C-alpha cells in the first residue's frame, strides 16, 4: 500500500488513485494506458510569461 | 498556414498508419511533414482510399458494400462512410466535408486519430495465439468485450475516488495568496493582456 | 410450453444502479432528503426485487430532479415528501402522469406506463420501466452537456444498432475516450500543483 | 447474437460516454481557473523583480 509520501509536493489526484486501483484489479493494463497517452500541453500562456520575465 | 502542431500531429498519425501496414501507403515514403499533412487532411482520391481502408478494418462488412460502387459514384461512397462514422459516434451523418477532407486540420487529425484508436485497440491478454482459424464466429468476441467492460465498470463504480474524478477540485495555494487570487476584475485583465505574443 | 421466466431482466437491474450512481445518486444524502433514515430503506441492485415503497420515492424524485430540477420542485411541491396516505396517492399519480408524457414523447422505445405498476412498486416490469427512465435521463444529460459540435452523439445513441460488430466498435471507442480524459485530468492537476 | 447482447454493450457504451462528457466539461473549467491563478501570481513576481533591480 504505496504510502503516499506526505512530503511530496504533488498530492495524488482522484484520477490517479482511480487509475491505480484499476491497474491493481488487472482490468486495465499499463499498455492500454500508454497507448492512450495524450501529450496535450497544459497552461501555455503562463509558460510564455515566465520566459519573458527571464529575458528582461 | 498549417501551424507546426498540426504538422507534428499529422506525422504521428502517418507513423501509426505505417505501423498498421496500410496497403495504401505501399510505395509512398513521405519524409516532409507538409506532404504527410496534404496526404491525410486535403481532399484526394488517396485520402478516401485510406479512410475506406480504416473503416474496412473497423467494420469489415462495409468493404463488400463499397467495392460494388463504380468510381463515377464517389458521392455515394462518401455518404456510406459518413453513415458508419455516425454509427460509431465520431461525426454527424451530414458531415460530408470531414470525409472529403475540407474540415479544419485539427478536426481532421482528431478524426483520423480516433479511427486509428479503434484499430490499435490493445486486444487484452489471451491473444498470444498466431494463425489459426479466420472462422471464429463474431459471437465469441462480443461476449469477451462485454465481460471485460463489465469488470471495468464494476471497478470504476466501486471505487471511493470515482465521484471525485467526475468533478475534479484542486487548490494548491496557501492562505497568504488568497487575497491575490480573489483580487478585482482589473488585475485579471492586466495579467491576461500581458501574455499576448508581441512582447 | 409453460412459460419460462425470460433471463432477460437481470443485467438491466445492474446497469440501472450504475446509471444512478453515475448521475450522482448517494444513498445517504437522497434518503435524508426523503425524511427517511438508512436503517429502514434498502438501496442496491436488488432494491425492487420485493415491492419497496421507500426506494421508489427516493429514486424517482432523484431522476426527475436530474431531468428537470425546476419542474420537479413544482410538480411535487405539495406531495413531497410522501408522509400521509393522501400525499402518497398524489405522488404516485404525479409520477405516472409525468412518465406517461415522457413515454408519449419518446414513442415505441419506452415501456407503456400503467397506474397499476405504481401501487406495488416492485418486480420485473417495474425495474424495466425504471431502467429506461434512467437511460432517458442520461441521454438528456449528454444532449445538454455535449457542446454544440457533439450533440450528434445523443442522436447516434438513440439510433438502435442491430449489428453486433458495429456495437462492439462503438463501445471500444467510448472506452478509450474515457481513459484519455481520466489521464488528462491527472496530468492537469499534477502540473498545476508543481507550478504553483 | 441474441438481441439481448447487443443491448447490453449499448448500455455500457452509454455509461462510459456519459462519464466521459461529464468529466471533460468539469476538467476544462478547472484548467481555465488554474491558468488564471498562475498568471496572476506570475504578474506579482514580475513587479517585485523590477523593483529589486532598480534598487540594486
Amino acid at each position: 500500500m504505496m504510502a503516499a509520501n506526505p512530503w511530496s509536493p504533488v498530492q495524488p489526484s482522484a484520477a490517479s488513485l482511480l487509475l491505480e486501483k484499476c491497474l491493481a484489479a488487472g482490468v486495465l493494463s499499463q499498455n492500454a494506458l500508454d497507448q492512450a497517452q495524450l501529450e496535450a500541453p497544459c497552461f501555455s500562456h503562463a509558460e510564455e510569461l515566465q520566459r519573458i520575465t527571464e529575458i528582461k | 498556414m498549417t501551424g507546426g502542431k498540426e504538422l507534428g500531429a499529422a506525422v504521428e498519425l502517418y507513423e501509426r498508419l505505417q505501423m498498421l501496414s496500410c496497403p495504401c501507403l505501399e510505395g509512398v515514403y513521405l519524409t516532409d511533414p507538409q506532404s504527410i499533412y496534404e496526404l491525410l487532411c486535403t481532399p484526394s482520391s488517396h485520402r478516401l482510399d485510406i479512410l475506406q481502408w480504416l473503416c474496412s478494418r473497423i467494420y469489415p462488412p462495409v468493404q463488400e458494400q463499397l467495392s460494388s460502387l463504380k468510381e463515377s459514384q464517389t458521392d455515394t461512397k462518401v455518404k456510406e462512410i459518413a453513415k458508419l462514422c455516425f454509427d460509431l459516434m465520431l461525426c454527424h451523418f451530414d458531415d460530408l466535408d470531414l470525409i472529403r477532407g475540407h474540415a479544419s486540420p485539427f478536426k481532421q487529425i482528431s478524426f483520423i486519430g480516433q479511427l486509428l484508436d479503434v484499430i490499435q485497440y490493445p486486444d487484452t491478454i489471451s491473444s498470444n495465439v498466431i494463425l489459426e482459424s479466420l472462422s471464429h464466429s463474431t459471437e465469441k468476441n462480443v461476449v469477451t468485450c462485454i465481460r471485460e467492460n463489465e469488470e471495468l465498470l464494476k471497478e470504476l463504480f466501486s471505487s471511493p475516488h470515482f465521484q471525485a474524478t467526475l468533478s475534479p477540485e484542486c487548490n494548491p495555494w496557501p492562505a497568504d495568496f488568497k487575497p491575490l487570487l480573489n483580487a478585482e476584475e482589473s488585475l485579471q485583465k492586466r495579467a491576461t493582456q500581458s501574455s499576448k505574443g508581441k512582447d | 410450453m409453460q412459460s419460462g421466466s425470460r433471463p432477460h431482466l437481470a443485467w438491466q437491474r445492474e446497469h440501472m444502479w450504475l446509471a444512478l450512481q453515475g448521475l450522482g445518486f448517494e444513498s445517504g444524502a437522497e434518503a435524508a432528503n426523503a425524511g427517511k433514515t438508512l436503517v429502514h430503506v434498502t438501496f442496491g441492485v436488488n432494491m425492487f426485487d420485493k415491492p419497496n415503497k421507500d426506494a421508489f420515492y427516493v429514486v424517482f424524485h432523484f431522476l426527475f430532479g436530474k431531468l428537470d430540477n425546476v419542474r420537479c420542485k413544482e410538480v411535487f411541491r405539495y406531495c413531497w415528501p410522501p408522509l400521509d396516505k393522501k400525499r402518497d396517492a398524489e405522488f404516485r399519480k404525479a409520477c405516472c402522469e409525468w412518465l406517461k408524457k415522457i413515454s408519449d414523447e419518446v414513442g415505441a422505445g419506452f415501456p407503456q406506463v400503467v397506474a397499476s405498476i405504481f401501487l406495488s412498486p416492485g418486480g420485473p416490469k417495474f425495474v424495466h420501466l425504471l431502467y429506461h427512465f434512467a437511460r432517458y435521463v442520461m441521454l438528456q444529460h449528454i444532449k445538454r452537456d455535449a457542446d454544440a459540435g457533439n450533440v450528434f452523439i445523443s442522436e447516434a445513441l438513440q439510433s438502435k444498432i442491430q449489428d453486433p460488430q458495429k456495437a462492439l466498435a462503438r463501445n471500444k471507442l467510448a472506452r478509450q475516450k474515457y481513459l484519455k480524459v481520466l489521464q488528462k485530468e491527472n496530468l492537469v492537476i499534477e502540473e498545476y500543483q508543481r507550478k504553483a | 447474437v441474441p438481441e439481448d447482447m447487443v443491448e447490453m454493450i449499448e448500455s455500457q457504451t452509454l455509461l462510459l460516454t456519459y462519464l466521459t462528457i461529464k468529466m471533460q466539461k468539469n476538467l476544462f473549467r478547472l484548467e481555465e481557473k488554474a491558468e488564471r491563478n498562475l498568471l496572476l501570481v506570475n504578474d506579482q513576481k514580475d513587479q517585485l523583480q523590477e523593483t529589486i533591480h532598480m534598487m540594486k
